[PDB]
């Protein structure tokens, strides 16, 4: 488990500029994160398991997307993570 | 840093650091995996906030991040699933 | 610490002292 209370508090900033978040509702944002972050990891773990010398790339980040997201939220995450490993290898 | 390269606000170097203490492990796994978790955060964030601000309070509160995740069924499901163990 | 299965009891009820998240 990993803090991620800074990072849930500056895309509250960024949706709702004036709104607040109670202490429970933050803890439960932080289990949120860590426990999908949890899933997706392990899912791109087994699928790099198949890997010759089990490499891990955007790839089985993707794969483990459309298999753990349902419908239209995976179409969207898909879209918001090739977007930004397109920013990131075109920037230094 | 590598969110910014990103465009990203979560921590893309924290996420890569977690990736390797699980091969060539590749920054964009990282970046990837930032860019889906701020994503499912921003959703949650909103439409929880957007349920304060009908019931006109100021914060969003357990109550509301419930109100959000059942009036949604996609995320409903992802996070039944994620309770269950997928 | 709130576990994320919170969110699966029947009806929460929001706690008065649920205090503030402070930046």
């Amino acid at each position: 488990k990993e803090s991620y209370s800074i990072y849930v508090y500056k895309v509250l900033k960024q949706v709702h500029p004036d709104t607040g978040i109670s202490s429970k509702a933050m803890g439960i944002m932080n289990s949120f994160v860590n426990d999908i972050f949890e899933r997706i990891a392990g899912e791109a773990s087994r699928l790099a398991h198949y890997n010759k010398r089990s490499t891990i790339t955007s790839r089985e980040i993707q794969t483990a997307v459309r298999l753990l997201l349902p419908g239209e939220l995976a179409k969207h995450a898909v879209s918001e993570g090739t977007k930004a490993v397109t920013k990131y290898t075109s920037a230094k | 840093s590598r969110s910014q390269r990103a465009g990203l606000q979560f921590p893309v170097g924290r996420i890569h650091r977690h990736l390797k203490s699980r091969g060539r492990v590749g920054a964009t796994a990282a970046v990837y995996s930032a860019a889906i978790l701020e994503y499912l955060t921003a959703e949650v964030l909103e439409l929880a906030g957007n349920a304060s601000k009908d019931l006109k309070v100021k914060r969003i509160t357990p109550r509301h991040l419930q109100l959000a995740i059942r009036g949604d069924e996609e995320l409903d499901s992802l996070i039944k699933a994620t309770i269950a163990g997928g | 610490e709130v576990g994320l299965s919170y969110l699966m009891k029947e009806e929460i009820q929001d706690e008065e002292d649920d205090d503030d998240y402070v930046e």
